[PDB]
């Protein structure tokens, strides 16, 4: 396909979301091209914890990451960092982009996050750019919060598997837009004090999703 | 061939094809279970109830405490073959279960017209009747979800698939005053959670240790009761925790229903005067009351009055569970046949103690509101199959909706234990948040002896140099160093005039309880009947419960520094929060300070002034380094 997503994927990412990850890669390549950045953070934040935490997603994350690195498949672009592109990143280059009213005190993060704030404003603003838009795809707030400060877009896996739907135009995603076109048609929008867009609905007037065919597991 | 569990699920059908097969594993391996446990050879002792049926106690060795998934009610079988008598089979139903002094179970048999042979002590092997009713309502609650659209909104079937849809909340009128009128206020944090919740399709709650979630959950049912004017379903995994919440829904003065299954009929309870048999009993008249009162005299109906009696109850059931403000029955209760309505409303206590399909049975009634009461920092579910538990079958639906962006609200104000105590868990696992609604004077003890590293802390990390040695199965580990001191504080708490209903004694290993039990009855320097009231069990004993003195005994002690699961920092959440008045850690600060989270105990303790080492009457600075 003509439209493409550009993303640094963290290691989070990976150990919880890789059932979503593998769908994206064999799926949703018919229409979209997904390209991948792999930075060390990953791999050795994966390692670490198929290591030390006895992960057994972070062990098949590995895998499925050789997996994507060995295969020539269309569509999909994956490139693992080199490890020696941390040490010619400069740290005032990241500073350059943190927001110094930010709560997160960057420069006492520790090495690991360090190195990963370098590889996404490596890949969001400085020779790693392309001319291409980068995200950062995360499952961890602390590591979203300081990507947020320093001006890097970030994303959950969620909100990637949302976008791919759309793109792909399944029923999942066209059902979806009918319940939301329902609640914006039969209901009064409110700006939340949270900052919020909810909408009030009478609890009396309840709207059922349509389920669709399907297969079931049996015994 | 089983799919992942994902974040985001295409529909319900993807999502059931994830957690159907696990339900299966659980169940397969529960079932498995009970059929080897029905080999082991066991003895029995003999006594007889009040309604004069035989009892049949005995012990079972095979597996732990935990593994075995029986309930009171329970049918089984217990068989004699051997060179004594006949070959003889009995059934009956279970009316006690092991606790942490009896490690016996009850079994009251059924009357036949062949006596049981009482006078025999061994011979007997004992095999558990598989139903498998709570897995087939997990199972019938996936497929529901899948294909019945009308069984949950459309809203909170597209925020369990993990699906971005707009945010929506009730237009409904809030009350003026949170807390309820001739009733215990709340604080401003119960206060904040109710307000949060009355307006929103689905809520989590998170309560920590001691702070209030029953008064704060009755207070949510009951505004929701005036504003819906609707029946509310409330639930809870455990038995217990359904009661207590029943109790305090009748105090604020709403018609509670408790269900409880045919099983349990005659279960001793709190709340027996809200169980649905009772209220079918004492509010029947006319042809029921007579019918009732012919099977208790009789002891049994003939065929044309057991049809008339059946359809009756059925009618009169249906009434009063009609008529009720709110419903109360576990999770897997909500299954029961006798609830084949719709609950629109639906309020799940204890939530992180259930997996998501066992939750999920009572969210399937047509439910529009749902609010989730837990806390995923204390225990989790009991997934015996490890393969189910490592492909994400622990995994309670209040912890997947936060890992999809939904905040629980925190109450954090406690009430059970002193402020000392309350501190480093507050530190580590609730990010600071809880404060104190007791002071240390109320959590404190005016003319204490014993030997506290600092006067007025009430708490100690006692290190101790032994090893870990094994225990007569191989499969587990004991310390007779820390057995010997743990001996020596309970001593020094008794002479200080604590009473052993008042102390609980907190361990991982199998091998260091029976040790500590055993030790206290031959080498206890008071009376031995003192410590035997004294209770030493693992931190599931003692999860929902509190204790006036809590003793941790690390046991683990190696030169690879080595803990095992004393890595769990749920465990060690729920264990540092047993206690009102005080604490006692015994351990080896050598190997647990490799580990981070001890480390980080170690560390408080030490700014305390409280990790120390030697003799209890001379007690000095723990000398050990630590280094964050």
């Amino acid at each position: 396909g003509s439209t493409q997503y550009n993303f640094i994927i963290d290691a989070s990412a990976f150990e919880k979301g890789l059932g979503n990850i593998k769908r994206w890669c064999s799926d949703c390549t018919e229409a979209v091209t997904l390209n991948f950045y792999i930075p060390t953070f990953t791999l050795n934040e994966l390692d670490f914890l198929q290591q030390r935490r006895k992960s057994f997603a972070a062990r098949e994350s590995l895998k499925f990451i050789d997996r994507l690195d060995d295969s020539k498949f269309a569509n999909l672009k994956v490139f693992i960092e080199f490890p020696e592109v941390l040490d010619i990143i400069l740290w005032s280059d990241v500073m350059e982009h943190n927001d110094s009213s930010g709560k997160i005190n960057i420069a006492k993060l520790p090495k690991r996050l360090k190195n990963l704030l370098k590889s996404c404003i490596y890949k969001c603003y400085l020779e790693g750019n392309e001319g291409l838009h980068w995200f950062l795809i995360s499952e961890d707030p602390q590591i979203r919060e300081m990507a947020m400060q320093c001006n890097i877009p970030s994303c959950s896996i969620v909100d990637v598997d949302s976008i791919l739907s759309k793109d792909m135009n399944d029923k999942s995603f066209r059902e979806s837009e009918k319940f939301n076109n329902m609640m914006l048609k039969n209901g009064t929008k409110e700006e939340s004090e949270n900052g919020r867009e909810i909408i009030r609905t009478n609890f009396n007037k309840t709207v059922y999703a349509s389920r669709g065919t399907g297969e079931l597991w049996s015994p | 061939a089983i799919p992942p569990l994902l974040l985001r699920y295409q529909d319900a059908y993807e999502y059931q094809r994830s957690y159907g097969p696990l339900i299966k594993l659980e169940a397969d391996y529960d079932k498995q279970l009970k059929e080897s446990q029905a080999l082991e050879h066991i003895s029995v002792s003999w006594s007889l109830a009040l309604n004069n049926r035989h009892l049949a106690s005995f012990t079972l060795s095979t597996f732990e405490s935990n593994e075995l998934k029986v309930a009171i009610g329970d049918e089984m079988i217990l068989w004699y073959s051997g060179m004594q008598h006949p070959d003889w089979e009995g059934r009956g139903y279970i009316v006690r279960l092991p606790n942490s002094f009896q490690d016996t179970f009850t079994l009251e048999l059924k009357p036949s017209k062949t006596p049981p042979p009482t006078h025999l002590t061994t011979g007997f092997t004992a095999e558990f009747i598989w139903k498998g009713t709570s897995y087939d309502r997990m199972q019938d609650a996936l497929k529901k979800f899948a294909i019945d659209k009308k069984s949950i909104s459309g809203y909170l079937y597209y925020k369990i698939l993990g699906h971005q849809v707009v945010d929506i909340s009730f237009d409904v009128p809030l009350p003026k005053e949170f807390s309820i009128p001739n009733f215990a206020q709340l604080n401003s944090s119960q206060s904040n959670a109710v307000s949060h919740v009355l307006q929103r399709p689905l809520s989590l709650i998170q309560g920590p240790p001691g702070t209030g979630k029953t008064v704060t959950s009755a207070t949510i049912v009951y505004h929701l009761s005036k504003i819906h004017k609707d029946r509310i379903l409330v639930c809870a995994p455990s038995n217990v925790a359904v009661d207590h919440l029943a109790a305090k829904l009748r105090d604020l003065g709403l018609k509670v229903v408790r269900l409880t299954a045919k099983s349990r009929e005659d279960v001793e309870s709190s709340v027996s005067n809200l169980a649905l048999h009772n209220l079918v009993g004492r509010g029947a008249k006319g042809e029921l009351k007579n019918l009732l009162k012919l099977k208790d005299e009789v002891g049994e109906l003939s065929a044309s009055d057991t049809k008339r009696f059946v359809k009756l109850v059925r009618k009169t059931e249906a009434e009063i569970l009609n008529k009720a403000d709110v419903v109360c029955c576990t999770c897997v209760g909500a299954g029961d046949k006798r609830l084949d309505t719709k609950f629109r409303t639906v309020l799940i206590d204890e939530s992180t103690q259930a997996s998501e399909p066992e939750c999920l049975i009572p969210i399937v009634k047509g439910a529009k509101q749902v609010i989730l009461v837990g806390d995923h920092q204390q225990l989790g579910p009991v997934i015996l199959e490890r393969k189910a538990a490592d492909a994400g079958l622990k995994q309670s639906l209040f912890e997947r909706l936060i890992s999809l962006g939904h905040v629980p609200i925190r109450l954090e104000v406690q009430y059970r234990m002193n402020p000392y105590l309350s501190e480093f868990p507050s530190n580590m696992f609730y990010e600071g948040s809880l404060q104190n609604g007791v002071t240390i004077e109320q959590r404190t003890v005016p003319n204490s002896k014993f030997p506290w590293p600092i006067r007025g802390i009430p708490m100690m990390f006692w290190a101790n140099y032994g090893r870990e040695e094994i225990s007569a199965n191989g499969t587990s580990f004991l310390n007779r160093i820390e057995a010997m001191n743990c001996e020596r504080i309970i001593t020094k708490l008794f002479r200080d005039g604590v009473k052993p209903e008042q102390i609980g004694v907190i361990t991982p290993y199998e091998g260091q309880r029976a040790y500590i039990l055993q030790y206290m009855q031959m080498n206890g320097s008071l009376d031995k009947d003192l410590y035997i009231k004294v209770e030493v069990a693992s931190v599931d004993a003692f999860q929902g419960r509190e204790k006036d003195y809590i003793i941790l005994s690390c046991v683990r002690a190696n030169e690879q520094q080595a803990i095992g699961f004393l890595r769990d920092p749920r465990r060690l959440n729920v264990g540092l929060t047993r206690a009102k008045y005080g604490l006692v850690i015994l351990g080896n600060p050598r190997s647990l300070a490799r580990n981070t989270l001890w480390n980080h105990l170690l560390i408080h303790f030490r700014e305390k002034g409280c990790l120390v080492e030697g003799t209890l009457d001379n007690l000095q600075l723990c000398t050990v380094q630590l280094v964050r």
